[PDB]
């Protein structure tokens, strides 16, 4: 709060997606369970109360009301309110939505749908401005036109949601690595030091952040202790690395680049060319270290090329200390949106409306339509 | 689904045409050549089968309510 | 949590929200009055104390006279 | 001018206020708890800097030169080590950031010279 | 004389200032306060920004 | 007119740029760069419009008044321009950079969101976003500006 | 100055053969030591639990994966020492693990990067022996095979779900105990 | 139990059966088939992996020079000015080198008269995992031997270390085996029986 | 190395990978698998274990110490995707089935609750019943838990489903 108030750093600002989490069918539902489960062991209560006052022994498969799970999930996945039918009007409502079987696209893009719980009718154009922090991620095209415009979003094609993983093996690989616990050390100490973050709590500082950094990053191309999922960034003007490990950060694919080079040599390519025969994968590029997850919050600290045949070549050097490349810029667009022939030579409402069209396009929807 | 009957442009047939464009494919023929072979001359009957896409082999899959 | 309370039930005679503070900020001192059984307690107080310090403190010297 | 800041009692180590001794008429620093107190040698209890003129390059750290994002010029030799590689930003605090003056840091460990031009 | 800094706690019905917070935590004096806030004491434009709130809670 | 943008940004870095009346130094520099950018585009246009045979059915639409304007023909032919949101042009959404492919404190055209390339020649996908961005707007007073106006 | 400390130690010599790769195996793949003989053979009480499918998937790598070798007599009695896996090396230059039927593709990927070496371990220091140039790591071929399907859990390898063999009666389960 | 039995036996017989033709990519042919065993000639030595967290080659040295000097690197516990322990790095000098492949041309394991002198050249914090630490997981590496099979070991100590913050020599003298480490090498080998 | 003229071929070999391994709708199965697999079983542990303590009657006209109740609720075990018909015969539920039916694609979930009770100055036994029924949880469409899980594309035509289905919702 100081450091702001004295203006040695700027404000947070709500827009950027590195302080966006997205809930996912698994935290959504974990969200309405707790509560059932929670109304399950109220019931309980009261029925083994009713039995044991009067000193009788309660039988618990009695006391155990099924339906509250069975209804109650079933309930808001049906209508959309997600909370206690009993408080209908003050829970949200639309979180499940009726899948649209008109076209494949259509079911495709709908089950990649990401949604702002900004209330509609809202003056601010802000939340439903593209924000430079959506490259990337979120589909800059394909949003609806109506009342909903940019606050309804689309997953990019290689958008990738973390599942979530412990902090637990980070904290200690940190803590038998050189990171003084933050109970230990002397407040004196935290001067010229970083301090390090994991999932937002504070648990220790760091001498030799560099080294540190190095280290973090080669263990997850190796996918050892810290899983791929796992984003470490590096505040260098503010002498803080955080390490996330939460789930709900949104974070994209990223070719490697050491020195002016690719990770990805000819050998890769060759082997995943032969991928028929030898099951070689995905998950075998990961986890030779050629491909990275890097997350928004993340990639505030990366130096990106577009395309490594002309971006690492120089003439007078632009950059000369890319970190990561880009696979391909196209992956940016959504699935409705990258449909489009030659998008980059239309205007962009165009592809807009196309996005938005593309989703009432008749054809086959499904192959098995007949049943 | 099945191959159209006639080229929505102009009426050529090529309904019989999609089983002898797959066995040229089935050779080593181009689709340049195969449709050259196929004697489709014309953009709007060479769109018919460079554009065709047989989706009755997928209904097929499914066992019949006989 | 909500708005801070500022009647109180008085300790002795229990008649709700009888009791009320006159802060006299300029002696540094809290008077508590009940306007049923006209009960009173004094406290000193600071520029932080709030209603619901002085009667804290009439209730932590009753809590601790009641003994 | 300089910029006055906060002094702390040797015994409960709570920060002192000043007083003015009203015998000796000199400045005195003194607990609000316990009854130390201490002879100031600066005089001077406040300042306030309103143009808020700040040295903006004392803030600035060794540790941006590994900054993969930063950009770097072989241009301008460093002037204290003579090394070549040199990153160079410009200064975002509000009441410097006004004036898009840049600031160079130098690409050599154990050098870290910054300086602007 | 301004810029006091206060904390909004859970199910706290009133804002409390900070360094009340931190003496409620155990942190009696105000160095060992500071210390926890301000890592460089060799800052007087920081510490001039805490001093109104040191002074809400002498 | 990328080489004037340089220039400018040199002035600026070296503190050569005088801040003119009312403006700061940093608007005074943006209202340069835009001035700069903004002759580029429009005489990039201009070369455009004369260039067109009398055939030419953009020109036809065009005098004709019946559907659309001459910066349509720029902006299809020569170039499409600055791409602003709210005014300004497009801002630094990560920390002091407008995308993870150029580097921080850059202040130059393309950085910026200056699209040098037409619509025929295709958008180089960092003023791709940038062109999304620009029109988003367009789409957000659409939405919210009816609601406005009714009432 | 030149600081000469003086230490006494045994040399360890190492046959490190033509390649050396290093290898950390997946969950789906171990290595008994031990010669697999019925006799004295590890007492896998698995069966006895009756446990429920992701144990007894478990229980399925664990028979079917694991590397094992055997000593057999031939009808002289020499003793013949006899792998249930071996690794092809194929004319194009690929490899693959074949272990009785299973057959699992190996990528060789040098190690780019991490600096690992090996050493041994000689009382309380460490002789130097080689830098690990390629890693192995192994895939199941036969895609098709259900095994392939419940691999995955064997990846996921604190409590966890179990699940039942969609057994019973459970409405009139419900039904019939709250009669 | 024995349900278990019949099919492990099944899987070594499995095993015997030739092999002609790749399972995909039908125009291959297998170039050479190998049986997979723990290494009986090593398993009685305690292999350890260690990680360097930068490249720990010296600068000046390039190619088939750094390889061979960090092969036959050694690596020792040492004691600071405090007397907490750390790692120093010892690399073999060029005498070494030379001596190292004289001995091993002459196909002696050493000469029993000469000392190998390697010289310190870096100190580095080490973070030591093994075995006997809970959630340890084993790491392995295979030896091919051509013509005679793939023979597998075991890592049962992982060494991870940080850069550091004496320039000196080790001299270093072989012995034979005491008892105590012929002991450890049977304990090693009794892994394979019983 | 990848030189200019093969890498646009290799760009698209690298992001065809991409797209085998992973579906279109992973984020979503992911989720949602691991959901059941652990937020399900720690939101049970998690939960506040029932202490219940028997209101005092005084019928001995004394200050009696009344029987007080714990239930521990432990392991979580969840079945495939079933159905019952009306009298109780088990079946896997097709996914389709559902479908046409108006069924709920739902998996009953089981949880030990082990029972203890403490009569005033008398011995407790906690006694347990395994496997006692909750509620049941609705099941994604191909994530692990479903039927349609590594199955085939002529296991799919077979249960008149959709190859290319993308999976990821609920019925
Ligand atoms: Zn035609
Ligand atoms: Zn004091
Ligand atoms: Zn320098």
């Amino acid at each position: 709060l100081l450091l702001a108030a004295l203006g040695r750093r700027e404000l947070d600002d709500r827009d950027h997606y590195g302080n966006k989490r997205l809930d996912l069918a698994g935290p959504l539902l974990a969200f309405l369970f707790r509560g059932m489960f929670k109304n399950l062991l109220k019931e309980v209560r009261i029925y083994a109360q009713k039995f044991i006052d009067r000193g009788k022994d309660f039988n618990l498969e009695l006391a155990i009301k099924t339906r509250i799970i069975s209804d109650g999930l079933k309930y808001s996945l049906a209508t959309g309110n997600w909370g206690d039918q009993k408080k209908a009007h003050q829970a949200r409502a639309g979180v499940s939505q009726v899948l649209n079987r008109l076209t494949f696209a259509s079911t495709l893009s709908h089950l990649r749908r990401l949604n702002s719980p900004i209330g509609r009718d809202g003056k601010l154009a802000k939340p439903r401005q593209l924000h430079n922090t959506l490259w990337g991620m979120v589909c800059p095209a394909e949003t609806p036109e109506g009342h909903a415009v940019g606050l309804v979003k689309n997953l990019a094609l290689m958008a990738y949601i973390s599942v979530g993983s412990q902090p637990s093996p980070i904290l200690e690989f940190l803590e038998e690595w050189s990171m003084e616990n933050l109970e230990e050390i002397s407040p004196a100490a935290i001067a010229d030091a970083t301090k390090i973050f994991v999932n937002g709590c504070w648990v220790g500082i760091h001498k030799d952040p560099e080294q540190l950094m190095n280290t973090l990053r080669k263990l997850r191309r190796q996918m050892d202790i810290i899983v791929s999922e796992v984003s470490m960034i590096r505040d260098i003007r503010e002498r803080e690395i955080r390490i996330y490990t939460d789930a709900g950060r949104i974070c994209r694919p990223l070719l490697i680049v050491e020195k002016q080079k690719l990770l990805l040599k000819k050998r890769h390519i060759d082997q995943l060319k032969e991928r028929e025969y030898n099951n070689y994968s995905w998950q075998d590029l990961v986890a030779s270290g050629v491909v990275e997850y890097i997350d928004t919050l993340e990639e505030e600290t990366v130096m990106l090329a577009m395309t490594p045949d002309d971006l690492q070549e120089k003439e007078v050097a632009y950059c000369s200390t890319y970190t990561h490349c880009e696979i391909h810029p196209s992956m940016i667009l959504g699935v409705c949106a990258s449909i489009i022939p030659f998008p980059d030579h239309n205007q962009s409402p165009r592809n807009t409306y196309q996005s938005a069209m593309g989703k009432q396009a008749m054809g086959v929807y499904i192959t098995n339509f007949h049943v | 689904m099945i191959i159209p009957v006639r080229c929505f442009t102009c009426g050529k047939i090529v309904g019989n045409k999609w089983e002898a464009y797959l066995g040229l494919l089935q050779a080593e023929y181009t689709e340049g050549d195969a449709l050259d072979a196929l004697g489709l001359k014309r953009y709007c009957c060479r769109r018919m089968l460079l554009a065709h896409v047989d989706l009755i082999e997928k209904l097929l899959n499914y066992a019949p309510l006989e | 949590t909500g708005t801070l309370e500022t009647q109180f039930t008085c300790p002795f005679c229990n008649h709700e929200k009888s009791c009320d503070v006159k802060m006299d900020r300029a002696r540094n001192t809290g008077v508590i009055s009940c306007t049923v059984c006209l009960e009173e307690f004094q406290t000193p107080i600071t520029y932080l104390s709030e209603p619901v310090d002085v009667y804290s403190d009439w209730i932590d010297a009753c809590e601790a006279a009641n003994q | 001018p300089g910029f006055v800041g906060i002094r702390f009692c040797q015994e409960c180590n709570n920060m002192l206020y000043p007083k003015e001794d009203k015998e000796n008429r000199i400045l005195l620093y003194a607990c609000r708890n316990c009854d130390y107190q201490q002879e100031a040698d600066n005089s001077c209890i406040y300042v306030n800097k309103i143009t808020h003129e700040v040295d903006e390059l004392t803030q600035i750290i060794a540790d941006v030169s590994q900054d993969p994002t930063l950009p770097r010029t072989e241009d301008h030799p460093c002037q204290k080590c003579g090394h070549k590689e040199a990153v160079f930003f410009q200064s975002h605090s509000a009441r410097a950031e006004d004036a898009m003056r840049l600031y160079y840091v130098c690409t050599a460990p154990h050098c870290g010279h910054r300086w602007t031009e | 004389i301004g810029q006091r800094i206060v904390a909004t706690l859970p199910y706290i019905k009133q804002e409390v200032p900070i360094i009340i917070v931190f003496r409620a935590l155990g942190f009696v004096s105000d160095r060992d306060i500071l210390e926890h806030i301000i890592y460089d004491f060799e800052d007087p434009e920081m510490m001039e920004m805490v001093k109104p709130s040191l002074d809400e809670a002498f | 007119a990328k080489q004037d943008v340089i220039e400018v940004i040199e002035k600026a870095h070296n503190n050569e740029l005088e801040p003119t009346p009312g403006n700061t130094l940093r608007q005074t520099f943006e209202n340069q760069v835009n001035r700069i950018l903004n002759d580029a585009r429009d005489k990039t246009g201009s070369s455009a419009q004369k260039s067109l045979s009398e055939y030419n059915n953009f020109k036809s639409m065009v005098v004709s008044g019946a559907k659309g304007s001459k910066i349509n023909i720029s902006q299809v032919i020569a170039v499409v321009g600055q791409q602003n949101v709210e005014g300004k042009r497009i801002p630094f959404g990560f920390k002091h950079r407008t995308l993870p492919h150029f580097i921080k404190d850059d202040y130059g055209p393309e950085s910026r969101g200056f699209v040098e390339n037409s619509y025929l020649a295709g958008l180089t996908p960092t003023e791709f976003f940038f062109h999304a961005m620009g029109g988003r707007e367009g789409l957000i007073d659409t939405a919210v500006k009816t609601a406005e106006t009714g009432y | 100055p030149e600081t000469r400390i003086e230490v006494e130690i045994p040399k360890v010599n190492t046959d490190l053969g033509n390649d050396l790769y290093f290898v950390k195996l997946p969950n789906f793949l171990s290595v008994e030591p031990r010669p697999f003989d019925p006799q004295y053979y590890e007492d896998e009480f698995e069966d006895e639990e009756m446990l429920d499918e992701e144990g007894r998937t478990r229980l399925k790598l664990k028979v079917e994966n694991t590397i094992r070798w055997r000593i057999r007599r031939d009808e002289e009695g020499n003793e013949i020492k006899e792998s249930n896996a071996r690794i092809v090396k194929w004319s194009d230059g690929s490899m693959s693990l074949h272990l009785g039927n299973e057959v699992f593709d190996v990528y060789k990927a040098p190690l780019q990067g991490d600096h690992n070496h090996l050493f041994i371990r000689q009382g309380t220091g460490l002789q130097g022996q080689a830098v690990f140039k390629t890693k192995l790591t192994f895939r199941p071929h036969s895609t098709d095979s259900a095994t392939h399907r419940k691999m995955t859990l064997s990846l996921a390898d604190t409590q966890k779900i179990r699940i039942l063999p969609m057994a019973g009666r459970d409405p009139e389960c419900q039904r019939t105990e709250m009669i | 139990r024995d349900s278990q039995i019949t099919a492990i036996e099944k899987t070594f017989e499995d095993a015997q059966k030739s092999i002609s033709q790749h399972y995909s990519k039908p125009r291959v042919t297998p170039v050479e088939v190998m049986p997979v065993f723990p290494d009986f000639k090593m398993w009685i030595n305690p292999c350890a992996q260690v990680i360097f967290d930068s490249d720990p080659a010296p600068k000046d040295t390039s190619g088939a020079a750094a390889l061979e000097m960090m092969s036959q690197a050694m690596i020792r516990g040492m004691m600071d000015e405090e007397g907490n322990q750390f790692v120093a790095y010892f690399l073999p000098v060029e005498e070494t080198l030379k001596k190292r492949k004289r001995d091993q041309e002459e196909e002696m394991d050493y000469a029993p008269d000469d000392v190998y002198d390697y010289k310190i050249a870096r100190e580095y914090n080490w973070n030591v995992k093994n075995k006997a630490s809970k959630g340890y997981e084993e790491n392995y590496f295979f030896i091919f031997r051509e013509g005679d099979g793939v023979y597998y070991n075991e890592l049962e100590t992982r060494v991870r270390l940080s850069k550091r913050r004496t320039n000196a020599l080790l001299v270093v003298k072989h012995r034979d085996m005491n008892e105590k480490e012929l002991e450890a090498q049977e304990a090693r080998k009794a892994q394979l029986e019983n | 190395e990848i030189t200019p003229d093969l890498w646009q071929e290799a760009c698209w070999i690298v992001i065809s990978s991409y797209f085998d391994e992973k579906g279109l709708v992973r984020q979503q199965l992911d989720s949602f698998d691991e959901f059941i697999q652990m937020s399900v079983q720690r939101i049970v542990e998690d939960a506040p274990p029932i202490d219940l303590q028997a209101e005092a009657q005084h019928a001995s006209g004394e200050v009696e110490e009344p029987p007080r109740y714990l239930l521990k609720f432990e392991q979580i075990y969840l079945s495939k995707p079933t159905h019952w018909e009306r009298d109780g015969a088990p079946s896997p539920m097709m996914p389709n089935e559902a479908r046409l039916r108006n069924l709920t694609y739902s998996a009953p979930l089981y949880v030990d609750i082990t029972k203890t009770v403490i009569k005033e100055g008398e011995e407790q036994l906690q006694t347990q019943h395994q496997k006692t029924f909750i509620g049941k949880i609705p099941i994604m469409l191909r994530s692990t838990y479903c039927l349609l899980n590594g199955l085939t594309d002529r296991d799919l035509c077979e249960l008149n489903e959709c190859p290319l289905d993308p999976g990821g919702y609920f019925i």
